[PDB]
């Protein structure tokens, strides 16, 4: 009645069975939130992973309020970004981890370079990339418990000679945050969420939840024409 | 200091190589091919549309029975398709969804895939259990896996982002030969019909003809201005066609040690992701970031035709050993079979 | 020394690659063209096949 | 890889039974299954086919309305509920795994069988002979005929060869006339066209000698040949 | 007496909507980034507006030019039926769109899920068109209570009861939904603790687009039902001169909607320039 033979009808039933299972896996994956975790070496990525209760890419699944996040730690990779980052076009957020003490400590083998300068160069290279023009950035500044002492001993003029503020936590932190944000040349379309944290802050997960929720609301509002 | 002496001698050797190559430039292809009749217009029609992937499709390889496809996507799924009916044969979940390469063994017993996990996973399709299992994980690379091809069922060839290619013995998981000498990321391999020589393109603006048996580079080909993304062999094994981000395809002769043909057009400013040949070698195919695939006449450097059924960047292409179709992948999750 | 380790292999590989009995481009192009012609009639993308042979159109 | 059938024994006419096939060592829910009836004096008869999912269930014309197949994928089991048993239903029953796709191996594994002694168009294939003497070390040619051509317009043939060793369940020998089953040595082959097919056997071993049956998979219901016994 | 040929210029309105409402379909079908739930509903809206302008509007234009109209007894029932069906479709699609926006902000893990959104949009579109047809059906034959010498409705009960389903229910729904959306947006921004360069945008713009969608919808259509529902339960006399004015005022909405739902979305502004080969 359909010109097909018995074995081909059976194979078609198999195909529909597989299509249903693939659609179910798609439905489950689409309810998961994908986060791209980036930062300089020794930025404390392990500290965020531990605080959030979370070779190659390190993929970890962490769930909060029945909503699922997949965190992809890529810092262990050694390759040119412009070739492999294209697979991350469809994430909801990029998490960028930075250590503040980097302002007066060297990460690179070149002692002339300030690893906060290389971190902000990386931040510019990402924020203004043609793949992340609607992909928001959640920035975490770590080791503030260690940073007050560096502020007392080392003004930011080593890293930003044009800081005219005092040697205090709040003003230096505001200047650093502003210098990091000012590398975003797409201010009108892409938001940056910044949080200051430390070893004892478990709120990091709630902050990520809030920022991701705002990202999804902003994207849905721009899709439906209210933005 | 012997440091400069050695590098100065290397520069002298590069000059000698350049002069040896120029000594053979007594003609060009674009002068001989002017007297042969044109390839004509190639109007190809979509024959099959393969749906079922939910994410970008990164790689394809045709089997040697000309009917089966392997399609890998970043949705953590690798699908074996029956090209004649659109029936799906096998859905394989991956341990890591970040796949960029796939392969179908020439015998159909084994399937390779991998990507941003530095591990090449080999699945066994023909078991008494009847399911599709992971048969072997090939680890040892320090960078991402850019392309995987089979040499035989017991020997697999890999390329990686750590500036190297490798020959793995699938039964042990260990490397037997490692091909070093690249300075940039290695993006894609092509295997000669003779199984004895393989070509490695890299993100250094270079391509190499590697002797797989001795473990050494036989010939270094240059000419590209930017990163090379795709390579294939001429059916006779004496020439390979490469593609790069500079919107140019180039045909290189393994016997003259020279760049032989340049394929470019004023209206092409988009990078190239995949290059393949027809069985007769007359048609050079390339997928472009401009959401299409162009068919070039290898002999005259004209544009024989276009395929424009995709809505996003075209990924790897595959051409069956019989010439009886061209399969095109894309980042819109559809495959199309054009004949 | 630290830098020589790479210069030695670059020079050795260049020594390997210089000593190839290269042939004339015209010859390789002639052989390539002859191959393309001899198998030109075997390429369904170049010599379209009637529907009676194409498994993709018989539906 | 194990298939265990149970639920047999002696049944009085008019009664009912529940047979059970327990699957182990394979991805049962990925496969379809067949129940096949074998009468000691008659040979193999196809009974029923259950899809790997909840797809169309096929029954033999002689049992439709009496026998049902229940399937439990989470437990990898099959059940046959046999109502209104008749003396003609006394037989050994075989549970058989199958899978249908390009290059697949249907009918490639049979269970050990369970015995259910009961108290007291279509297409036909024929066997060239029910018995033929053989000599060890020499080749044998077994021919098989069908009432309908087994070659479909898609180019494939659906003639299956089975070998039943005494005291053992039949094994799948050849797929689609020319494709050997895994584990079979390169001594067996076959060819033909239309309605005439041949099984070619090289030098015979004692491990070969048994009853060879034809099976036709063109359309459901399925049928079997008479069966040819080799006598050594 | 001589025809009022000056009225025939109203074809201008007919052209305005076809410009606003035919290019939207096109932009949705041509682009890639335009493949989400509310743009298909906007497509249905533009299609209903095209059917109003091209299947209904010419017949009311001819009427304004004349007094009596006689072409057939059945034909005026088709004219009225299309009028009601298509304006009901426009209002109910506006309701569906507001529902989708509520989904977007109140249930913001379901929007842009293509595996359920296809079904949700199919459901809302089918409900809109089927409900509009069902309400319009009674006018197909013999409920107009009109003779062969006139094409005006003389059945006050059917209309006073249909005015609740096609206007007041979707009116309340749209009003309450946009109020909830404003509440959500204002509570979130009054808790975002941001500095300036974005709260400027989403405050004025989200508020004002919400105000416009209620404003021009209500201003355009509310007069009609206000004059109609009040006229009938109250022993008051309404002259014909304004009924014409608020029926055309309602039709103005068909021209307005396709731009206020289109030209504020950066995706549509870019799509328009490419479509026009600027
Ligand atoms: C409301 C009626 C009783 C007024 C009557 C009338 O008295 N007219 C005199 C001059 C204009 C003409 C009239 O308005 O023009 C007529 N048309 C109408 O009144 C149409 C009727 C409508 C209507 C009726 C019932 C429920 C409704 N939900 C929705 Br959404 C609408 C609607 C659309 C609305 N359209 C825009 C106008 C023409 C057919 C002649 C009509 O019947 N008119």
């Amino acid at each position: 009645g359909c010109t097909l033979s018995a074995e081909d009808k059976a194979a078609v039933e198999r195909s529909k069975m597989i299509d249903r299972n693939l659609r179910e896996d798609g439905e489950k994956a689409a309810r998961e939130v994908k986060l791209l975790l980036l930062g300089a070496g020794e930025s404390g990525k392990n500290t965020i992973v531990k605080q959030m209760k979370i070779t190659g890419i390190v993929e970890t699944h962490f769930t909060f309020k029945d909503l699922h996040f997949k965190m992809f730690d890529v810092g262990a990779q050694r390759s040119e970004r412009k070739k492999w980052i294209h697979c991350f076009e469809g994430v909801t957020a990029i998490i960028f981890c930075v250590a503040l003490s980097d302002y007066d400590l060297v990460l690179a083998e070149d002692e002339e370079m300030n690893r906060m300068h290389a971190s902000m160069k990386l931040f510019d290279s990402i924020c203004n990339n043609k793949w992340f023009t609607d992909t928001s950035i959640i920035l975490f500044l770590n080791k503030k418990d260690l940073f007050e002492e560096k502020i007392k001993k080392s003004p930011l003029t080593i890293c930003y000679p044009e800081y005219a503020g005092s040697n205090t936590y709040e003003e230096a932190a505001a200047y650093i945050q502003c210098q990091f944000e000012d590398l975003n040349k797409r201010k009108d379309t892409k938001e940056i969420y910044t949080h200051f944290t430390c070893a004892t802050d478990t709120k990091n997960v709630q902050f990520v939840f809030d920022a991701v929720t705002d990202v999804i609301i902003k994207n849905n509002l721009k899709d439906c024409g209210l933005f | 200091s012997e440091l400069d002496q050695l590098r100065q001698e290397a520069e002298q050797l590069k000059n000698q190589i350049r002069d040896a190559r120029k000594a053979c430039a007594d003609a060009t292809l674009s002068q001989i091919t002017n007297n042969i009749d044109p390839v004509g217009r190639i109007q190809m029609r979509t024959r099959r549309t393969l749906r079922g992937h939910l994410a970008k499709i990164y790689a394809m390889h045709w089997g040697t029975d000309s009917r089966l496809l392997v399609s890998a996507s970043q949705d953590g799924k690798l699908i074996i398709w029956d090209s004649y009916t659109t029936n799906k044969v096998h859905a394989i979940p991956l341990r890591s969804s970040w796949v960029m390469t796939c392969a179908y063994a020439p015998s159909g017993n084994y399937v390779a895939c991998g990507g941003l996990d530095n591990i090449c996973s080999i699945y066994n399709l023909k078991t008494r259990e009847g399911n599709v299992r992971v048969s072997r994980e090939l680890a040892g690379h320090t960078g991402y896996l850019s392309c995987c091809r089979f040499l035989d069922d017991n020997q697999i060839v890999t390329s990686s982002g750590d500036t190297t290619c490798a020959l793995w013995d699938i039964e042990t998981g260990q490397q037997t030969t490692t091909f070093t000498g690249h300075t940039g990321d290695v993006m894609s391999l092509s295997l000669a019909p003779d199984t004895r020589l393989f070509v490695s393109g890299a993100c250094d603006a270079s391509a190499k003809l590697w002797d797989v048996r001795e473990g050494m580079c036989r010939q270094t080909f240059t000419g590209h201005e930017s990163d090379i993304n795709a390579i294939c062999f001429f059916p006779n094994g004496n020439a390979f066609a490469t593609g790069s981000d500079d919107a140019t395809c180039r045909l290189f002769d393994l016997r003259a040690d020279q760049e032989l043909m340049t394929y470019s057009h004023d209206n092409i400013i988009c990078g190239i992701t995949s290059v393949s040949f027809s069985k007769s070698g007359r048609l050079l195919l390339a997928g472009y970031d401009d959401f299409n695939c162009n068919v070039w006449d290898a002999l005259k450097a004209d544009r024989a035709g276009v395929l424009a059924g995709h809505d996003n960047r075209v990924s790897c292409l595959g051409v069956t050993d019989d010439g009886m179709a061209v399969a095109t992948g894309s980042w819109d999750s559809f495959l199309k079979i054009w004949n | 020394t630290a830098s020589i380790a790479q210069a030695r292999k670059l020079v050795e590989q260049l020594k390997m690659e210089a000593n190839i009995d290269r042939i004339k481009v015209s010859k390789a192009a002639a052989d390539l063209m002859a191959y393309c012609e001899a198998h030109a009639k075997e390429d369904p993308l170049l010599t379209p096949v009637p529907a009676s042979e194409n498994p993709f159109r018989e539906k | 890889v194990q298939l265990v059938e149970s639920g047999g024994g002696l049944v009085q006419p008019g009664g009912s039974r529940k047979l059970s096939c327990s699957a182990s060592g394979f991805a049962f829910s990925s496969f379809g299954m067949h129940w096949v009836r074998q009468a000691p004096e008659k040979g193999l008869e196809w009974v029923a086919y259950i899809s790997s999912g909840s797809g169309t269930i096929y029954y033999a014309d002689t049992v439709k309305g009496r026998f049902t197949i229940s399937r439990d994928d989470p437990k990898n089991t099959l059940f046959l509920q046999m109502t209104s048993l008749r003396s003609e239903d006394t037989a050994m029953y075989y549970c058989v795994r199958s899978i249908y796709y390009y290059g697949s191996s249907p009918f490639d594994f049979w269970g050990q069988g369970t015995t259910l002694t009961v108290s007291s168009s279509d297409i036909v294939m024929t066997q060239a002979t029910s018995s033929v003497p053989v000599t060890p070390g020499e080749s044998v040619s077994i021919s098989c005929r069908s009432s309908k051509s087994l070659l479909h317009s898609n180019g494939n043939t659906y003639l299956y060869w089975f070998l039943q060793r005494p005291g053992q369940s039949p094994q799948l020998l050849i797929y689609r006339m020319s494709n050997l089953a895994s584990g079979v040595p390169d001594r067996f082959s076959g060819s033909g066209s239309g309605t005439a097919f041949t099984l070619t056997i090289s030098r015979l071993e004692a491990e070969d000698v048994g009853v060879y049956y034809c099976m036709q998979h063109l359309e459901y219901p399925l049928t079997f040949g008479a069966g040819t016994k080799l006598e050594l | 007496p001589h025809y009022n040929y000056y009225a025939t210029l109203l074809t201008l309105l007919i052209a305005v909507i076809v410009f606003g409402n035919v290019l939207v379909c096109m932009a949705v079908s041509r682009e890639k980034a335009l493949q989400t739930t509310t743009n298909y509903l906007i497509v249905s809206l533009a299609v209903a507006d095209l059917l109003v302008a091209t299947l209904v509007m010419p017949w009311v234009v001819y009427l304004e030019v004349v007094g009596e109209w006689k072409f057939s007894r059945i034909h005026c029932d088709i004219f009225v039926t299309l009028d009601v069906m298509m304006c009901t479709a426009s209002i109910l699609n506006l309701c569906a769109i507001s529902i989708d926006r509520y989904t977007a902000v109140a249930m913001p893990m379901l929007y842009n899920t293509r595996y359920s959104s296809k079904r949700r949009v199919t459901v809302m579109i089918s409900i809109v068109w089927v409900l509009s047809f069902t309400i319009s059906c009674p006018l197909l034959f013999g409920l107009n209570n009109a003779d062969q010498n006139e094409c005006i409705i003389a059945n006050p009960a059917f209309v006073v009861y249909s005015s609740i389903v096609s206007f007041y229910v979707p009116f309340i729904v749209i009003l309450l939904v946009y109020i909830k959306i404003y509440i959500v947006l204002r509570r979130r921004r009054k808790l975002v603790n941001t500095n300036r360069k974005l709260s400027q945008q989403k405050e004025k713009k989200a508020t004002q687009l919400l105000a416009i969608y209620l404003g021009l919808f209500i201003i355009c259509w509310l007069p009609f039902f206000i004059t109609h529902i009040l006229n009938i339960h109250c022993d008051c006399n309404i002259p014909p001169v304004l009924y014409s004015a608020f029926t055309w005022l309602g039709y103005v909405n068909s021209a307005i909607n396709p731009i206020i739902y289109t030209t504020f979305n950066i995706e549509f502004r870019k799509a328009f320039l490419k479509i026009l080969h600027c």
